[PDB]
């Protein structure tokens, strides 16, 4: 497991891996906002 | 127990960094 | 007037949440195996 | 600056083909995504990692990669110190911020083009000199990297050797095979059953040794390209465009994706069954072992035992005469593994060693690997498609093999797509046939 | 290229819509939720509760074996605390 | 002679050939001819093959008691596995035919040629100044042949587990596959039928709509097809009348009005769908099988409440339990 | 006249065209879809098949279904107010009343829909080749969900409305009918598979033989919605396939009719095969083959192999697939190979 | 030291959160990034230090 | 039998050589316009 100290951040690290996917999604948010040029 | 609090913030963060740009109008 | 791109992105996430709720239920509800 | 009057939205990134500056931001921001994943995932794996439990039973694919390099493991793949795992994870995750910074910067702040803000970094796709030079740069960077592995193996600690004399353990390689006849021989090896081409590597000496050759060869070619230009044939054969160069690298990755798929599925050495699961053949071999071991203890003479077909219940012959395991496992008689080898003789499986040299650690090893075959469902239910829910498991060898085949294939499609476009873009009809000068209308009727 | 109906784009964007639907849409959601959570759904469709597939000891299935006296037969299946 | 080799290259590349022998053709034509000839002779006259390597020869040729439906070319022996088995690797042809020699010769030559066939579908398009990507559409059926003839055997460790070259033999491959992998319960397969069903659907869709909105240029007692001449300037059908109808069938915005967006969709859907189904076989070649919902829903006590997924499992066991009768000696089928 | 005023209103060009057909279509179509989505989440199949079939019980999108009625029901229409349910709704659900509900309503919905095709075509003034085509899906639904069980013992052996529940219908037909060996089915797949080829190949052909009518790379905008010239080179398309395949189209009017013919004809052939399976008149065996296999224990074909698979399918599935039979098959009577 | 570690580590998180949102809108809207070139620099500089703090401070907690 | 192997190998070499030296012979040139 995570080193005794960082254990507080255990829940945080549980979500981090998925973040890259969001970037792929974000790019679509942007294009929608700029009215798909 | 409920790290859904995390996702929530980092999730709305994405659209925020472009929403603020729709407010300050520029460079989209 | 509410900007369309906001309507979709909010309704978009709103869909990912409920459907994601479904996938969680696959490991907890009656649809489990435990 | 760039909008609909360049490309469509769904082809947006193609608007950056001639925007060196912004096109660098992409690559720097992208490279951050790769470092981010590697980092954040390692920490995710460690956070779930259970020391007194097999790695392959925990859905790990990065921590076993670190383990192979001799880090945090010991005798028999026993996990000693989880700190190196934590380090490799956090360091990456940090570096992702540094790269991500530059990426974002160059994409929305910095010069939209490079040619003027610096002639050294600015480039022209048709500039065969700049292209071969930038290529030369990366050919060195990769070259040093190949040597970074050699260093870790020979000096900074070693690697996990499953073939360890005293049994699987981290070993310092201090005798790399440098014989070219041996090294480059692998390249001349068949890709079929038995002769396994590159995947047939079975000792760290060759691995470390081969990396020495590659490392030097790569840098050597790196320097060559800095101080040269494409020849004559080299220019009259290829297409020189931003897309064309992409296509060439796309098929390259596709080919490497297929090779990697077969590596994680077949190879035992650079993919230890202690960290990953047992390989496909290894598992089927283990079952024959297991029940040969059982039944023999019940007083059965395995050597002369006759199966339903009259072929040999436990032991039979390979097409070239070697004594092998019986049953459907006759297809995996090409398997070699630390646990099984001490039973092998000069003609294959020795009936005498089988009869009284079977060791307890081998029996339970066979049992382990037998009960952990790379068989599973998408929802991760270990076993045959007809198994019952209970054992939540899918061999890491299965995850990796499948994922990288899908990627390798689609990249071959991406290759074809981008190579076909480049040929038409160059010649100049990638946007339709000229209504006026329609080529076909100028050719004789074959009818 | 147009008909009488008010262009969706305008309606989904109008503040008036959301002032309405911020009430209506969740309302239906909560209603459907209660429909299940109050166990009413179980009775509306005669769907067995997790503790209502068999009797305690019985391991046989309440298969309906004749059409005309099926309803009566079904009721009899509920009798054995099933 | 302007230069023999220069002329040769000009002839090969020539777009004035009845059939475009390309540079890919130089490899395709011979390989496809060996495959076909060997196939035809085998399917008719080849002797029984010990497919499972258990000395249990399976006859699949016409002359040996088969008909078109049952007849097939039997995969190489399981004793051979993934080993390369050319004719010059056998003591005799008798031996070569017994261990399923022809099979490898065919599949290898076909897959090679069928790949160059894709390569040629680019070349000719290049020589004629038209856009590529037609070959990209053909990559989907080819990727399936690859998955069924090469990828799955590699994954499973033997060419004997590759799909046989025959009708009924193809049925065996499927039935068994379902047993060992539960393919019907796999997303990639489901995407495949979606592409295949939708394909046939859209093929009929497009077909009908177009043929139904044809401009009148024919007599009442004259074929409506003659109202079109090869090499027309203008269109032969009213696409605006087509869109007007289909737009009213469902609703306007759910209807195509752009022929280019139409034909792209017509091409994209099945190709993409089949691509996944090909990836499905290639994925389940490494035993990453379909969803396993066996004994999922259970009651409050713990009794197992069956679903259709369980009824599927019973059918699957029966396949599993009966297939390759005498080939298994041990409890688990890990091969 | 009120009729022509009623007509006027119906045939008015709206967002969603109603029409006379709509009076039949929309009510049934909605009830069919609604009935499924209802049963899918709420109604069980415990008292009818001894199965869980709804989200409420724990099934997922794949395993959910609206299962057929009991075999006891026979071919009963299972009306809500019929002798079985006796007006009761809860009982009606438990007796699989929703199945005949979905089936019959959906049946009329398919009638209304083709009528819509006919009605709309007439108004717009276009040829009804869209209605002719839609006959293939009708034949299939009619043959499989109605005619087939009408030949069997009851509605019970009809395909249940659901993902997995359809998969068993496939495995069943293999095991019991040897459906893959049927000539009519083979023509079926040939049409679907061949139809999915035509779809692909034609689309790809057109997109890659296009003329340049714009200055952008994304050639989609560069299309003229108002006819005029052909958007793609038919002549180039012709010479291409003529050199790579040897054969090629040269009459857009025939090419498109061909795209109608192939998949529609296939579906119709597959329908006929199913109509024969209703009377169990299957294409199960080859007599010449069986006679040799009996006398000669060394004669083996891939055909013989498959039949053994069927025997296994029938034996191991029948008990839980046909509860009404009260099947009891001892372990020793179960056909099994070695080890497995 | 322990709390001091949790302070630095947690603060490093909130700063990054602020930085990750900050830098984008900074470079984007050209209303400045010259007054924000001051802000960004201080955030970037501080960030590195924080990482080095948590770095050395780690071998003291775990 | 050892002969057949040789024959085949020679044959395959021929076509493979024809293929490599083929695209090498300035293939991009061979096309309607720009070359
Ligand atoms: C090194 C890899 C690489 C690179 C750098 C490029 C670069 C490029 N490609 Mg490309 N391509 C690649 C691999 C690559 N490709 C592969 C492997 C394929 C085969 C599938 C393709 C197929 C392809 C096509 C068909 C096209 C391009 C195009 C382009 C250009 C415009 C970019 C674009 O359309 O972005 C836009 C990006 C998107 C619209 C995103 C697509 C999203 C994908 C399809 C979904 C991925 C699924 C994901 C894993 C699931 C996430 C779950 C989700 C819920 C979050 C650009 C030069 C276009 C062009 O102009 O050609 C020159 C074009 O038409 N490429
Ligand atoms: C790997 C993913 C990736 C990357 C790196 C890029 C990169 C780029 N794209 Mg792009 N794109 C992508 C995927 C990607 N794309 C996909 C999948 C699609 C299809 C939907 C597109 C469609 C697309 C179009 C249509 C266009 C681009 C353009 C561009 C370029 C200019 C970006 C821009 O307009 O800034 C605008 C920036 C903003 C509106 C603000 C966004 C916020 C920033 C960028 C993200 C912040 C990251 C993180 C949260 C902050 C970390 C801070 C921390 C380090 C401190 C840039 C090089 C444009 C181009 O050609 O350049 C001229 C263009 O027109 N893209
Ligand atoms: C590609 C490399 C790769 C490989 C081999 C793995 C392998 C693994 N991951 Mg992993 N992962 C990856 C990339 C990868 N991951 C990435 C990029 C992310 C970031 C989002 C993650 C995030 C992640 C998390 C958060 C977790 C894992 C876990 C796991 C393990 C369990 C696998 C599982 O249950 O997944 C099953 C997943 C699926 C069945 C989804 C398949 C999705 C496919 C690819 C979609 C294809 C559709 C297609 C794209 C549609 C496009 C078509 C359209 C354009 C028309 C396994 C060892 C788990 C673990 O370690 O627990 C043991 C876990 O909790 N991974
Ligand atoms: C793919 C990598 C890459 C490349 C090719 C460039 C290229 C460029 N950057 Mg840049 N940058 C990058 C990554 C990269 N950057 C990253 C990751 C960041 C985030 C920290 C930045 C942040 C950044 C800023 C803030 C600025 C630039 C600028 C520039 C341009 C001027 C050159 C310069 O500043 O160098 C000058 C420095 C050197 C020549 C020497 C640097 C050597 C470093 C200290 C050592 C690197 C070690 C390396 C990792 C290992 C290699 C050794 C190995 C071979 C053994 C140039 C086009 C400037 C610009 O836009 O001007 C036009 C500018 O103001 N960059
Ligand atoms: C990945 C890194 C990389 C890349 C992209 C390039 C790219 C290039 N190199 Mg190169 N090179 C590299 C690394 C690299 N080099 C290294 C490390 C060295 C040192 C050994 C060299 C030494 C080198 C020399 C000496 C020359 C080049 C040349 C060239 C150019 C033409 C290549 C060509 O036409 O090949 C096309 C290849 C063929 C037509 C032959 C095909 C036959 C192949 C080899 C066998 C079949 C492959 C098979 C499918 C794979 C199976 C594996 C096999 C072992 C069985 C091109 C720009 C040439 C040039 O223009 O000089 C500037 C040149 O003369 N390179
Ligand atoms: C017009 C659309 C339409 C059509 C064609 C149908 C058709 C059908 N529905 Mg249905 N339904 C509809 C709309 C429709 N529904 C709507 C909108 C609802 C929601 C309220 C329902 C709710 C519903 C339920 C709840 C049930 C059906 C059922 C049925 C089926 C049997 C009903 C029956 O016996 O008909 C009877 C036919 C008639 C009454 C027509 C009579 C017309 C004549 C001209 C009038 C004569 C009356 C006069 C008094 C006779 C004098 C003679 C004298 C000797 C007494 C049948 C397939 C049942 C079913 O599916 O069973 C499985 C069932 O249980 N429907
Ligand atoms: C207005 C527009 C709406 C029009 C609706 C038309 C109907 C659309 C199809 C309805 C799909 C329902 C799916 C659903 O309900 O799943 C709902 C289920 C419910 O989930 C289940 O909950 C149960 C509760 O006990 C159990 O816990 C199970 O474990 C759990 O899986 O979710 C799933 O897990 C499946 C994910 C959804 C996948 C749907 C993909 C459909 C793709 C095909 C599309 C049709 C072509
Ligand atoms: C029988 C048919 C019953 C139809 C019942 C009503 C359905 C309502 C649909 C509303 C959607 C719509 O209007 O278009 C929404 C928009 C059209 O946008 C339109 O813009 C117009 C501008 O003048 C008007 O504003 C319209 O109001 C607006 O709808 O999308 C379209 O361009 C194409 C939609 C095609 C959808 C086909 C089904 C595919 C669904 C995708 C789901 C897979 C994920
Ligand atoms: C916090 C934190 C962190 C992280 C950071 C990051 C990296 C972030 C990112 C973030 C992000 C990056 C986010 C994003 C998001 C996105 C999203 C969320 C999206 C969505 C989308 C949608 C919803 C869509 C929609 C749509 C549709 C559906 C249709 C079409 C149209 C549109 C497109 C509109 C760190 C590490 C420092 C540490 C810890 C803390
Ligand atoms: C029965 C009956 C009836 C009827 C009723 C009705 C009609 C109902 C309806 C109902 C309904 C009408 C329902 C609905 C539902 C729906 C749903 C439930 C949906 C869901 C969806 C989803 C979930 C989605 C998903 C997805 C997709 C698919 C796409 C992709 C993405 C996503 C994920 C989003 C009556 C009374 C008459 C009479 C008696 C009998
Ligand atoms: C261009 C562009 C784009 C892209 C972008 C990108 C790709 C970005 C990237 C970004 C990135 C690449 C970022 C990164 C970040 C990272 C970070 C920010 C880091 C953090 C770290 C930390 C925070 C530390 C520490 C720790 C540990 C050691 C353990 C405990 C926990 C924690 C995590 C705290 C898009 C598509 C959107 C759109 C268009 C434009
Ligand atoms: Mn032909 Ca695939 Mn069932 Mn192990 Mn043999
Ligand atoms: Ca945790
Ligand atoms: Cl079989
Ligand atoms: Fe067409």
């Amino acid at each position: 497991k995570l080193p005794e100290a960082y254990a507080i951040f255990d829940p945080l690290v549980d979500v981090l891996p998925v973040i890259p996917v969001l970037f792929l999604a974000l790019a679509f948010v942007w294009q929608a906002a700029v009215g798909f040029r | 127990i409920a790290q859904l609090t995390m996702i929530a913030m980092i999730g709305i963060a994405g659209p925020m960094i472009i929403f603020l740009l729709a407010v300050r109008r520029g460079n989209l | 007037r509410i900007p369309l791109w906001i309507v979709a992105t909010v309704a978009g996430m709103g869909v990912i949440v409920i459907v994601g709720l479904f996938f969680y239920g696959a490991y907890a509800g009656l649809g489990s195996s435990l | 600056d760039q909008e609909s009057s360049g490309f469509a939205w769904w082809a947006g990134n193609a608007r950056l083909i001639n925007l060196s500056g912004k096109l660098l931001g992409a690559h720097v921001a992208h490279a951050g995504l790769i470092v981010f994943w590697a980092g954040a995932m390692t920490l995710f794996e460690l956070a779930h990692f259970i020391p007194e439990k097999p790695m392959y039973e925990q859905g790990l694919i990065l921590i076993p990669h670190i383990a192979t390099l001799g880090w945090g493991v010991g005798p028999g793949g026993e996990v000693v110190d989880t700190f190196p795992f934590f380090v490799v994870g956090v360091v990456h995750l940090i570096s992702s911020a540094v790269l991500g910074f530059g990426g974002v910067y160059h994409a929305i702040r910095g010069p939209e083009t490079l040619e003027e803000y610096s002639s050294f970094f600015g480039y022209d796709w048709k500039d065969k000199n700049k292209m071969t030079t930038i290529l030369g740069f990366h050919l060195i960077v990769l070259g040093i990297g190949a040597l970074l592995l050699v260093a870790k193996a020979m000096f900074f600690g070693g690697l996990y050797d499953t073939w360890a004399p005293g049994g699987g353990d981290v070993r310092v390689i201090t005798n790399p095979t440098l014989d070219p006849r041996v090294i480059f021989g692998y390249l001349l090896k068949s890709p079929f059953g038995g002769e396994g081409w590159i995947v047939s590597v079975n000792n760290l000496e060759d691995v470390v040794g081969g990396h020495i050759w590659i490392g030097l060869i790569c840098i050597a070619g790196g320097i060559w390209h800095i101080l040269t230009t494409p020849f004559g044939w080299a220019r009259r054969a290829f297409i020189w465009s931003g897309e064309a160069y992409l296509s060439y690298s796309l098929g390259a990755l596709s080919m490497m994706g297929f090779i990697a798929t077969c590596f994680v599925w077949f190879n035992n050495t650079v993919y230890p069954s202690e960290f990953y699961g047992p390989t496909g053949p290894e598992a089927s071999q283990a079952q024959a072992m297991t029940f040969l071991i059982r039944d023999q203890k019940l007083g059965a003479n395995v050597g002369s035992a006759q199966g339903p077909t009259g072929l040999g219940k436990y032991l039979m012959r390979s097409p070239t005469g070697e004594i092998i395991f019986g049953g459907e496992t006759m297809r995996f008689w090409d398997f070699r593994g630390p646990w099984l080898e001490p039973l092998r003789g000069p003609n294959g499986l020795d009936l005498n060693k089988i009869k009284n040299d079977i060791q307890p650690w081998q029996e339970r090893r066979a049992a382990e690997y037998m009960t952990h075959a790379p068989l599973g469902s998408l929802n991760s239910v270990g076993g045959v498609a007809t198994e019952i829910n209970s054992v939540n498991f899918v061999s890491p060898r299965s995850w990796l093999a499948t994922s990288h085949f899908v990627l390798a294939f689609f990249f071959l499609v991406g290759h074809l797509w981008h190579a076909g476009r480049a040929r038409a873009a160059a010649a100049g009809f990638e946007k339709g046939i000229d209504r006026e000068s329609e080529p076909v209308l100028s050719m004789p009727s074959l009818d | 290229g147009t008909t009488g109906e008010r262009p969706f784009s305008d309606i989904i964007t109008s503040v008036r819509y959301w002032v309405i639907h911020s009430i209506t849409i969740p309302a239906l959601f909560i209603a459907g939720w209660l429909f299940v959570s109050t166990g009413l759904a179980y009775d509306v469709f005669g769907t067995p509760r997790p503790d209502s597939y068999y009797a305690q000891e019985q391991r046989s299935i309440p298969l309906v074996t004749d059409r005309f006296e099926a309803k009566q037969q079904v009721e009899t299946f509920l009798e054995q605390l099933k | 002679s302007a230069n023999l080799w220069e002329r040769f290259c000009n002839w090969v590349t020539s777009t004035d050939n009845r059939l475009y022998v390309g540079w890919f053709g130089v490899i395709m034509i011979p390989t496809l001819l060996a495959a076909t000839i060997c196939f035809v002779i085998a399917f008719i006259a080849a002797p029984p093959v010990d497919i499972d390597g258990i000395r249990e020869p399976v006859s699949g040729s016409l002359l040996y008691g088969n008909n078109i439906i049952t007849g097939a070319v039997v995969p190489s022996s399981n004793a051979i596995g993934l080993h390369f088995y050319p004719i010059w690797e056998a003591a005799s042809l008798d031996e070569w035919l017994y261990n399923g020699g022809p099979y490898q010769l065919i599949i290898f030559h076909f897959l090679l040629g069928a790949s160059c066939y894709m390569g040629r579908q680019w070349e000719l398009s290049y020589r004629l100044g038209m856009r590529p990507w037609i070959c990209v559409a053909y990559s989907a059926p080819l990727a399936s042949a690859f998955a069924v003839f090469l990828i799955y055997p590699i994954g499973q460790g033997s060419f004997s587990d590759g799909m046989p070259l025959g009708i009924s033999g193809t049925f065996n491959f499927m039935i068994v596959f379902q047993a060992e992998h539960n393919i019907l319960m796999h997303p990639f397969h489901q995407l495949g039928v979606a592409g295949v069903f939708g394909g046939a659907l859209f093929c009929a869709m497009h077909g009908s709509l177009v043929t139904s909105s044809l401009i009148r240029e024919t007599t009442e007692t004259e074929s409506a097809n003659y109202g079109y001449k090869f090499g027309q300037e203008e269109e032969t059908y009213n696409i605006v009348a087509a869109h007007g109808y289909f737009g009213r069938l469902i609703f306007q915005y759910a209807s195509f009005n752009n022929s280019r967006s139409l034909h792209f969709f017509l091409a994209a859907w099945p190709v993409v769908g089949v691509w996944f189904t090909a990836l499905g076989i290639s994925t389940m070649a490494f035993n990453l099988n379909g969803f396993n919902f066996n004994h999922s829903v259970i009651d409050a006590k713990g009794n197992v409440i069956n679903t259709w997924a369980d009824i599927i499992n019973r059918a699957n066991l029966g396949m599993e339990v009966m297939h390759e009768r005498n080939a298994h000696n041990f409890p688990l089928d890990l091969a | 006249g009120w009729f022509d005023i009623l007509d006027d209103w119906l045939k008015r060009d709206r967002f969603v065209f109603v029409g006379w057909s709509g009076i039949l279509l929309f009510p049934c179509a909605y009830l069919a879809l609604g009935g499924w989505l209802t049963g899918t989440t709420f109604v069980t199949s415990w008292y009818t098949h001894g199965l869980a079939s709804s989200y409420l019980e724990g099934c997922n999108f794949l395993t959910v279904a609206v299962s057929t009625p009991a075999n006891s029901m026979g071919h009963s229409l299972l009306l809500l107010w019929g002798p079985e349910a006796q007006g009761d709704f809860t009982r009606w659900c438990q007796l699989g009343g929703l199945w005949t509900f979905i089936a019959l309503h959906g049946a009329f919905g398919l009638i209304g829909f083709m009528l819509r095709q006919f009605e709309i075509a007439r108004l717009v003034g276009v040829r009804p080749y869209n209605a002719i085509a839609f006959s293939a899906p009708i034949a299939v639904f009619v043959s499989v969900f109605l005619i087939y069980p009408l030949g069997q013992s009851s509605w019970f052996f009809a395909p249940s409305f659901g993902v997995a529940a359809i998969f068993r219908f496939l495995l069943f037909f293999q095991g019991f009918h040897n459906w893959t060996l049927n000539p009519f089915h083979m023509m079926g797949v040939a049409g679907v598979l061949g139809g999915a080829l035509l779809c692909a190949i034609h689309g790809a052909t057109v997109e890659n033989t296009l003329f340049q009518d714009g200055e952008g790379a994304s050639t989609f905008r560069a299309f003229n919605p108002t006819q005029a010239e052909e958007t793609y080179s038919m002549v180039t398309a012709n010479r291409f396939w003529s050199q790579i395949f040897g054969i090629a189209f040269s009459n857009k009017r025939w090419l498109h009719f061909f795209m109608l013919f192939v998949p529609v004809t296939g579906l119709w052939m597959s329908a006929i095969g199913v109509v024969g399976l209703a009377l169990n008149l299957r294409s199960y065996d080859f007599i010449s083959q069986e006679i040799r296999a009996a006398e000669d224990p060394e004669f083996e074909t891939f055909y013989t192999k498959n039949l053994l698979l069927n025997e296994g399918i029938r034996a191991w599935m029948a008990p839980q697939d046909q509860p009404h039979e009260n099947f009891v098959f001892p372990e020793e009577v179960l056909p099994r190979g070695n080890a497995l | 030291m322990t709390i001091l570690f949790q302070l630095a580590l947690a603060a490093l998180v909130i700063l990054s959160f602020v930085m990750v949102i900050g830098v984008p809108v900074a470079y984007a809207s050209p209303q400045d990034w010259d007054r924000s070139k001051q802000l960004i620099f201080l955030g970037s500089g501080l960030w590195i230090a924080l990482v080095l703090v948590v770095g050395v401070l780690n071998f003291f907690v775990v | 039998m050892e002969t057949l192997k040789i024959t085949v190998y020679i044959v395959v070499t021929f076509f493979v050589l024809l293929f490599v030296f083929g695209f090498l012979s300035g293939d991009p040139a061979r096309n309607p316009k720009r070359k």
